[PDB]
Parts: C-alpha cells; structure tokens; sequence
C-alpha cells in the first residue's frame, strides 16, 4: 500500500511508533478485516479499526439497532433505532475515516457463506454474543487458517484470545467444550472491543505479541486482569 | 489449595478466595464438593455455566490438584 | 434521580446489573463529572461516560482538533478539525446521549479556577497529556477530597490509577515524585479510556471495587496487564 | 533476582527479563549497573524516565533489594 500525504499526517502517531513504520500503516491500509457483530464489541472495535486506519472493513449483523443498545453500541443512535447495524455502524465508520473501505453486510449467513466470507479476508473479529456464531467463525477459521481475535462480554466481565490457528496452538472449540437477559456495563464493551481492535492491528502488521495460546480475563468489578493459559484438547472436534 | 473465584463467582459466593485443605483430587470432585454449599453456590458454581483453571492454565472437570495447586473457577463469557 | 420511562429502557442492561440497578443508573444521572483533556483518552472515556448516563459532564480542553487526532480520537472528525475539541467532543456526545446535560470549557485554567471547578463535581478524569495539569488536577481533588480517575497512554503503554484521596492513600504526586513526538498506537487509547470510564462509575454508583492504591499497566505490545501497588510517600509534597 | 522489563524498557533492551545475581543492594544501584551495559540500556534505563516496582510495589531509587526480589523496570506514563 502507498500512503497519500493526507494519510501520513492522520496516521502520524501510529507511523512513528517504533517497528511500525510506514509499512505497519501500509499493512493496514491493505487489510481486509472481517468484523462479525455489530453490537457492543463491534461498535467498539470497529472504531478503531477504522481510525486506525485498517482499509477495507466488512461489518456483519443480521440485527437492527434498538434503543437498548444505545447505553453501549455508540456507533449507533437514536436517529438510527430500526436501520440495520451495520448500516448505522457504516455511517458512523466512514466519519471516523472516510479513506477506509466499508462493506456492510446485513444478513445471517450459514457456514457455505462465512466459509467464502472468511475466506476472502485477513483476519476476523468476533464480535458476536452467542456460541453458535462463535463456532461457526471459529470452524471457517480454522479451516482457512484465518486470525480470530475473539471477543466476549457480559456483565463485568470480559475476555479476549487471539487464535492464530498454527500448528499445536488452540482453537476456540478447545475453549467452548469447557462449557455448555444478563446485564452489561457500558465501558466493559470499550475494553474488549478496544482490545480486540490491538491485537487485531498488532496481527495484521505483525507488530508485537498476540494474545493467543491465553484467555486475558477482565474483571471490571475488581480490575483486576488474569491470563489463563489454553491449551489444545487433544480430542478438540474441530482442532483434534 | 488456593482456589480463587472471579468476577460472577466471586461477586455469587462472596469470597474471592478460600484457603482450602488439599483433601480433593480433582477439579469436578472440588466443584460439587463448593457447589454443595448452598444454591448460591451451586449457581456460582453450576457445571455448564463455568470454567476452571488449575495453576494458571485452562482445564476440564477432570484435571487433578494438589497441595500448592491453585484452583480458580470463573465465568465464560459468549455475550458481546 | 428519577429516571424516565424511556430512561430506563435505554439504561436496561446496567440496571439489571446485579448491585447497580435503578439506584445505581440513578446514581449515574445525578453525578457531575469534570473530564480534563478531550483528547484520545478523554475521546475514549467520555464516550462510555455519556452512553452509560453519567448525567453532567464538563469537558475541559484549550486544544482545538487537528487531522493527526483523527487517527485516535473518534469522537472528532474531519469536519471538525479547527473547532474546539471540547466543541466538537460535546457535539458528538450529544448524539451518543442526548438526555445528558453537557458543559463544554475551552479554556486553559488556572489552579485557582480548576480548585472551584474541581469542588463542583462528584468526579474528576485526567485525561490530559502533560504532568504539571496532572499534579495540578491532583492538587485540587486531593484539597477537595474529589476522586481523580487518572489515565495515561503513549506509545503502547497504559496506565490507570484511582485517587479517592483516603486517609493513608497515596495521592498522585506520591506516584509523580517518581520520576522527571512518541507516537501512540489509536486502540490504546479506547482501553484506557474505557477503564476509565469504568472505574468513574463504579466510584459515582459505589459499585464494585475502585482501582485505588495501585497503577494498573497495559502492556499492548505483549498483551499483559501487571498491577503495582502505589504507597503513599511520608514526604509526598502534596499528601506527605 | 528477577529483574522484569515492561513495555518501552523491554523493546529497548530485547530482554522481557534477566535472572541476576543477588549482588545488588538496591534500585537506583542496578539501574546504574544496567544502564552502563549499552547505549540502549541507558535510554531504557534513564533516570526520570523510567519507574521501578520491587515486588510487585511501587518504590523510589532507594528501595533496597535481596534474592527472591522481583524488580521491574517500566516506564511511567503521561501521555493521554
Ligand atoms: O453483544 P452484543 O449483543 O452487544 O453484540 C453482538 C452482535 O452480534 C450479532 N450477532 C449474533 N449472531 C450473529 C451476529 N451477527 C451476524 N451473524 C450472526 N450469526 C448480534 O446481532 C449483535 O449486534
Ligand atoms: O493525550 P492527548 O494529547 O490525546 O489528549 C490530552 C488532551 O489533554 C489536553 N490538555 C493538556 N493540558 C490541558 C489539557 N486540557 C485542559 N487543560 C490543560 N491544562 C490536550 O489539549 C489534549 O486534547
Ligand atoms: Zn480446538
Ligand atoms: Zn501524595
């Protein structure tokens, strides 16, 4: 990718950070990210994703925008209650960066769709709020062997984990077999979703460590933070 | 045994840790054993609705403990 | 506070949070916080802040917004740039969550004006980017006994503190006394910023435990989050 | 003694850590030590800008040190 003179300048605090560079801008500039729920998560790590300057987006929702999200999804708004997430979220993303590509995508796939979906990508988020979705991304994933940075919410809780899908690393099944409305505080979306969008980045420009191979657990109550590590299930159905 | 609780567990059973003896082999043994308690408890601790870590790594109900083993029983979280 | 009808449909996911609920909610509606810097962190923060109901905010900034802050602060945009950042952050906010009452400063204030600005709010963020305004903010909530939520980001480095400036807690100075353009990479902003958030209203609704007492830091580049304790120092010039 | 190295300080030096030797008795007489390795280690290390912990607190130039103290050296922050 080639940064025009405009970029450079708004991307300036990230290019002059150490190893990253003109090329870690550039490798955003040429990623396609996959961003699945444009909810809580979603709205906060497509912000960034999108201020960042990460180039080519495709938001994923099947859902409108109500009034209820509205205490966290600030991407959306009242002026937008009934349109479809991702349409509301494209609106609100091409104004944090009109230099970036956004492909709203209001539908519910199956999995011949998100395999080509993923497919087509560099990297997806998970920015979902239930299993089933979860696996499904994690089974294309896996498959194509595309980056899932996975993000979950509720309550006063928050977790992320980078599964980059290499060889002997865990996959997110290896996690979800470990287990089988609710609240949410505002900021908690912020955090993960903020984290989401770093580890994101920091995979497409190959910049620092991700967090894969660890759940990183926020507990807002206490803030207090605690790396599980994760393992792979020998038996993982989709990683075994 | 430390067996710490976080976040729902924790805020549930309203300790965040108990220095317990190491009198249990396992973790689904010490999971009934704690859920046993009281149904705060057995919600805090409901199997389906939790995860558990043994010294700092992720494991099933079936991993085993020790005297020096931390145990630490947390919430999964799918929502976002 | 009383909360609407449309109020508590709006707020439902934190009110049905377990100790927060419509006393909590109410809580936020009925504070007053002051955050200084509607920079990145602040952007970040006030964000949560307006969405989650804290009911006044006073956005206090002398800065106008440049092409460069587009690259982290989201809240501004290009059509924004050359307007006050406390402007162009209020204009935002108020889309984010028009039933809040907000109080845009564009100035530079003196310790004299921020001691009777300080004393006017329940709580106080350090959003800003410089130590002299934040031993100066930590000057007048410790004098006022007004919690400071203390935020710094640079680079990928981040760091939250707590001040409730109780007896035998350290104040900011304990920390400052500690020691004596860098790019900042935009998502670590959203994680600070968004702690901060939290941490406010946790103190505004008394809900859960404050990150007082320590510095929590994030370390994006590997991912970690390490908490050292903070102790008050004897000779601390403000709290000695 | 563990001595960690966070954020910048470690991206200076290449090391997340280095297991010493007991041999020094407090902070700002390792950060001298260290800094005198290399050019690189004076910057990470740099008095003022940089912030030392020993044992998971939070402590000034003079804290004192023994074996089996962790010291951490990371920078301070005041960007926003
Ligand atoms: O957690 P939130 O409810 O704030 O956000 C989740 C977001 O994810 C969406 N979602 C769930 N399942 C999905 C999906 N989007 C696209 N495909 C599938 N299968 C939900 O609508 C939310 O906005
Ligand atoms: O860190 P950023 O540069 O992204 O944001 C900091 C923000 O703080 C403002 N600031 C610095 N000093 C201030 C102040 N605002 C109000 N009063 C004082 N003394 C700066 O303009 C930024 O926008
Ligand atoms: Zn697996
Ligand atoms: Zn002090």
């Amino acid at each position: 990718a080639e940064l025009s003179d405009q970029e450079m300048l708004r991307y300036n605090r990230q290019i002059i950070l150490r190893g990253f560079d003109f090329d870690g801008q550039e490798a955003l500039k040429d990623s396609r990210v996959l961003i699945v729920g444009l909810g809580g998560l979603g709205c906060a790590a497509s912000q960034y994703l999108a201020s960042a300057g990460v180039g080519n987006l495709t938001l994923l929702d099947f859902d409108t925008v109500s009034l209820s999200n509205l205490q966290r999804q600030t991407l959306h708004s009242d002026a937008t209650v009934g349109q479809p997430k991702v349409e509301s979220a494209r609106d609100a993303l091409t104004r944090i960066n009109p230099h970036i590509a956004i492909t709203p995508v209001n539908a519910l796939l199956d999995d011949a769709e998100l395999a080509a979906l993923i497919a087509e990508h560099d990297l997806v988020l998970d920015c979902t709020d239930n299993v089933a979705v979860r696996n499904q991304l994690n089974a294309g994933c896996f498959a194509a062997k595309v980056p899932l940075v996975s993000g979950a919410a509720i309550r006063m809780e928050g977790q992320i984990t980078v599964f980059t899908y290499q060889d002997g690393e865990p996959c997110y099944r290896c996690l979800s077999r470990l287990f089988g409305e609710a609240g949410v505080m505002a900021p908690l979306i912020g955090v993960i979703g903020s984290l989401q969008a770093m580890e994101a980045i920091k995979m497409l420009a190959g910049y620092g460590k991700p967090a894969s191979g660890k759940i990183v657990m926020y507990d807002a109550m206490t803030c207090q933070f605690r790396e599980m590590k994760l393992m792979r299930n020998p038996g993982c159905e989709v990683c075994g | 045994i430390k067996v710490l609780f976080f976040a729902q567990v924790r805020e549930l059973v309203g300790t965040d840790a108990t220095e317990v003896a190491a009198d249990f082999p396992t973790v689904e043994a010490l999971r009934q054993h704690m859920a046993a308690q009281s149904d705060r408890w057995a919600l805090a601790l409901e199997d389906g609705k939790l995860l558990a870590a043994v010294n700092q790594t992720l494991v099933s109900f079936d991993h085993p403990l020790t005297d020096g083993d931390e145990v630490a029983f947390f919430p999964p979280v799918t929502g976002g």
